[PDB]
RNA sequence: UAACGAGAUUCCCACUGUCCCUAUCUACUAUCUAGCGAAACCACAGCCAAGGGAACGGGCUUGGCAGAAUCAGCGGGGAAAG
RNA sequence: UGCUGUAAAGCUGGGUCGAACGGCCUCUAGUGCAGAUCUUGGUGGUAGUAGCAAAUAUUCAAAUGAGAACUUUGAAGACUGA
RNA sequence: GCGAGAGACCGAUAGCGAACAAGUACAGUGAUGGAAAGAUGAAAAGAACUUUGAAAAGAGAGUGAAAAAGUACGUGAAAUUGUUGAAAGGGAAGGGCUUGAGAUCAGACUUGGUACCGGGCCAG
């Protein structure tokens, strides 16, 4: 399987994917986005905070009339949210990602989250019955998330050398 | 084409946008104008609403049909210990406005003043004017400087005063600060007057006498987000109006093809700022008073509070002023009283008042008792006395 | 673990509804190795299952 | 500071149920009691006696009492190092009743 | 034309929030959260005033102006949709 | 990556890829799409939005399980009310 | 119908409706109506084993010419979308012309001839 980025040293990093999962795409790419460039660390004790409505998700693109609240605050925003299932999902894919990393012998408390990315997975249909015998869509939004874990002359004229020259010879 | 039949607008529109208050304390927006041949006087003071009672009065009002005759008024009760003055600020006359110059600061600020610079005054260091407090050191030739920057160049000197609002029945622990115009006198005088005044307490007694006009500045109750029939007055659709009928029927005409500002809609009712003017003074109490209600013909040793306090509020113990009819404003909200921008020579106006009797009866109920001594009195011994 | 089978077998061998069947709550693995009526008829005699009483309905007002 | 440690305390339902929906209002002296146990144990791990449960349902869906005498005790336990347990306390009356440490 | 009538009509008594003139209260919504998650519609799009113009402009001309991202409502416009 | 042609287009560098394909002289045609409320397939914005509100009502504990508002058992509170 | 040979025919939305368990699945009381759907690789060699995880899976490894062929399989366009990078942004955006800035590309010291002859381009 080829990941979107490549790791700049692969001896220092490790990765992790889930495809094909049963989550809201755009609550997962925005708790992706709540967490991309962090430290591991500290983005597991965060993304328990939200789970523990201690602290929120900021939802940046995918936030057409959510609600408000107090705990956007904290990254400048106002519609931020508490997204679940999508912080399990991601938290079980940075689990195993630091084990392997841990398998290969790097250091945990150094790892940072160089890369993180949520794509659309094929739809799942369902169907729902309208008003008047109609039949619409009922589809699931899936998400395909991967993740890596990297360990922390000049030239001149014939008369600009002649100036030049004549001014070396002015100060001695 | 026309409307069929002409009615008055609904609400006024000198009173938008209907929005909230920015601040809770209402800001005095003018102050009276300045007399220099008046001696130096403040012109405004803080207070708490306490609640409303009810007054029997003699009317001195010549061809009224009331007449020397006894009337039953509405009055409220404003809680108002003394203010405390810890500052001075200068303003300068500029093509442009009013510009603050200098504040200069007393040396000491007491806690509860303090307290209203911070966000967290429990997890702070509390180091609001420590260094300003050094600058007092031995000589004061910086506070000096800045008093007399104010009297060469300042042409409105405002103080600024705190309520001492641990004095009130009130949990909240910050004070209020307001800037309060001082008139009268040179800018010179005024400058003398407030340094003389830094840290000593101004009471009502020496800005409101008994039978003045005054003004009300405080922000409304609120109410939240509130429907067009009660936020604006307008008529109830008929009970058969599909989908509901506590609305504008027409919100405008086809042309301009916007929703013009004039027309009623839904959204915040309530917490408005207000200034409400000419409010008479039936009394200035003392705190010290052990018969705050009682007047010359109910000789009863009594407190201005009813029985069983205020409800929402609490206990009286401080100066109060009792004021004829209602103010703007809730039960505990920080009131300002203002003086009149104006001379008002009516009737109304110069009326000398003297009260006949304040009701004490309970206001949480249908009380029927001024003291409980009436009420042992009424009852005789109960089965909880023995 | 699911013992909706023995309560349902418990009510066909007591005689009543499977409202009035007691299932031991401390006896869940003896019951759930209840696979027939035999066991459940031993449970029953054991006092592992016990019909519960019936809910009075006095006629003392109305008589 | 002892970890382990048994009090009695009176809870006024009454307040707390002041308003709330006729068939919410057994339910919600369930989640007060909880509430109650976590403002005076400091724990949020609260485990409801079923003699208590009996206690709140007694009278209904609404027949919650206005004052229950609770015995909650703070005990050794995870994700939360302590917890406590509240049960009943049979009084004849819930009325004068301080809090008193059970020893 | 007695009787009958969820037939049409007028008057009277009783009655009342139909109204004067509104106010208050309850549940369910709406609201906020976790999970789940459609559709209509869509040239491009979306601030006004006048002008001219297929004689009623979001776009053109001339002016007024004009500061991210937004939430609850709303029914003036989109000569809104069907 | 560029070059050529007014143009329709032709040629070429790099990447991907894996089995056929082109220039020129002629022949032939089911031979060139932006539209047809075109056809079939696919995909958006709307939008994490409308919404998931009839039929009185659930609660505590234990068991099971990786995981229990929803499973099982017990205790209670209710309803259908022949 | 049975058996054969062919073509300037079509090339999986084409050619019969049907290249496939097609007059099938499915609909309709019924007469009838009636699809969609081909392609890993030469060969399953269809990923042993270790590790994280409840599991699905992931990460190593392994097979293979290739896994940028893993059965959700040749190639893998566009709409639409994520990430990274670059840039712009006061009630749309997009376009033409012109120049600036930045990026990319190109070219005469020629297939130059013997210190010199002479040449190329831009200018006075
Ligand atoms: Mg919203
Ligand atoms: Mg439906
Ligand atoms: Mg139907
Ligand atoms: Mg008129
Ligand atoms: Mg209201
Ligand atoms: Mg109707
Ligand atoms: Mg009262
Ligand atoms: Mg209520
Ligand atoms: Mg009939
Ligand atoms: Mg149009
Ligand atoms: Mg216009
Ligand atoms: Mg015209
Ligand atoms: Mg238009
Ligand atoms: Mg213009
Ligand atoms: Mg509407
Ligand atoms: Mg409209
Ligand atoms: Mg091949
Ligand atoms: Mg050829
Ligand atoms: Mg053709
Ligand atoms: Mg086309
Ligand atoms: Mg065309
Ligand atoms: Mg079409
Ligand atoms: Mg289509
Ligand atoms: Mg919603
Ligand atoms: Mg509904
Ligand atoms: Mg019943
Ligand atoms: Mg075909
Ligand atoms: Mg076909
Ligand atoms: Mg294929
Ligand atoms: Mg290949
Ligand atoms: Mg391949
Ligand atoms: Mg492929
Ligand atoms: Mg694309
Ligand atoms: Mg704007
Ligand atoms: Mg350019
Ligand atoms: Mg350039």
């Amino acid at each position: 399987v080829r990941y979107a980025a490549t790791p700049a040293n692969p001896a220092k990093s490790a990765s992790a994917r889930g495809s094909y999962l049963r989550v809201s795409f755009k609550n997962t790419r925005e708790t992706a986005q709540a967490i991309n460039g962090w430290k591991l660390e500290k983005a597991q004790k965060y993304l328990d905070q939200v789970l523990d409505h201690q602290r929120a998700i900021p939802f940046r693109r995918y936030n057409s009339s959510i609600g408000r609240t107090g705990q956007g605050k904290e990254f400048g925003v106002t519609k931020a949210r508490w997204p679940a299932k999508s912080v399990n999902f991601v938290k079980d894919l940075l689990r195993n990602a630091q084990a392997n990393a841990e398998a290969k012998g790097l250091d945990s408390s150094k790892l940072v989250i160089s890369h993180i990315q949520v794509n659309h997975a094929p739809k799942q249909r369902r169907r729902t019955y309208r008003a008047h015998g109609r039949i619409n869509a009922y589809q699931s939004t899936p998400s395909h998330i991967e993740l890596t874990l990297t360990e922390e002359q000049i030239r001149l004229n014939s008369r600009q050398r002649g100036r030049l020259a004549s001014q070396k010879r002015l100060t001695a | 084409s026309h409307r069929k039949y002409e009615a008055p607008r609904h609400g006024s529109l000198g009173f938008l946008p209907r929005k909230r208050a920015a601040k809770q304390r209402g800001r005095v927006k003018s102050f009276p104008k300045d007399v220099k041949s008046k001696p130096v006087a403040l012109t405004a003071f803080l207070g708490y609403k306490a609640g409303m009672t009810t007054i029997v009065r003699d009317l001195d009002r010549p061809g009224s049909k009331m007449h020397k005759r006894e009337v039953v008024e509405a009055a409220t009760v404003v809680d108002t210990p003394p203010m405390v003055v810890v500052g001075v600020v200068g303003y300068v006359e500029t093509p442009r406005g009013l510009r603050s110059l200098t504040t200069v600061w007393a040396e000491h600020l007491s806690e509860e003043v303090r307290r209203r610079f911070y966000k967290n005054w429990y997890k702070s260091k509390k180091k609001a004017f420590t260094k300003y407090s050094g600058k007092y050191a031995t000589d004061a030739k910086q506070v000096e400087t800045e008093l007399a920057r104010i009297k060469k160049y300042a042409s409105v000197v405002r103080v600024l005063a705190h309520t001492q609002i641990k004095k009130t029945p009130l949990s909240q622990k910050k004070a209020h600060l307001a800037e309060i115009q001082i008139n009268g006198g040179s800018v010179s005088d005024k400058v003398d007057w407030a340094k003389e005044h830094f840290e000593k307490e101004v009471s009502v007694d020496s800005v409101f006498e008994q039978d003045e006009m005054i003004d009300v500045i405080a922000v409304t109750k609120g109410h939240g987000f509130e429907g067009v029939t009660h936020r604006w007055g307008t008529k109830k659709l008929p009970r058969k109006t599909h989908r509901g009928l506590r609305k504008v029927a027409c919100i405008g005409a086809w042309h301009p093809a916007n929703v013009n500002w004039t027309v009623a809609r839904a959204g915040q009712n309530g917490y408005h700022h207000r200034t409400s003017i000419n409010h008479k003074v039936y009394r200035v109490g003392k705190g010290t008073d052990e018969a705050n209600g009682a007047t010359e013909f109910d000789r009863t040793k009594k407190t201005i509070n009813p029985m069983g306090g205020f409800v929402r509020y609490g206990n009286v113990n401080n100066d109060f002023v009792l004021l004829k009819g209602s103010i703007p404003g809730v039960k505990k909200r920080v009131v300002t009283l203002r003086k009149s921008l104006y001379v008002d020579t009516s009737r109304r106006a110069v009326e000398k008042v003297n009260l006949k009797w304040i009701d004490t009866a309970s206001r949480f109920g249908k009380g029927r008792f001024q003291t409980p001594a009436e009420k042992h009195a009424f009852m005789g011994t109960l089965k909880k006395d023995l | 673990a699911n013992l909706r089978t023995q309560k349902r077998l418990a009510a066909s061998v007591i005689g009543v509804g499977k409202r009035k069947v007691w299932l031991d709550p401390n006896e869940t693995t003896e019951i759930a190795n209840a696979n027939s009526r035999s066991a459940i008829r031993k449970l029953y005699k054991n006092g592992t299952i016990v019909k519960k009483p019936e809910t009075v309905h006095s006629r003392s007002r109305a008589r | 500071l002892q970890d382990v440690v048994t009090r009695e305390y009176t809870i006024n339902l009454h307040k707390r149920l002041h308003g709330v929906n006729f068939k919410k209002r057994a339910p919600k002296a369930v989640k007060e009691i909880k509430k109650f146990a976590t403002l005076h144990m400091g724990t949020t791990d609260v485990r409801l006696d079923p003699k208590l449960n009996i206690a709140i349902w007694k009278r209904g869906v609404q027949g919650v009492e206005n004052r229950m005498r609770l015995r909650i005790s703070r005990k050794r336990n995870a994700k939360e190092k302590l917890f406590a347990y509240v049960e009943p306390v049979i009084v004849p009356s819930t009325k004068g009743l301080q809090t008193v440490v059970v020893e």
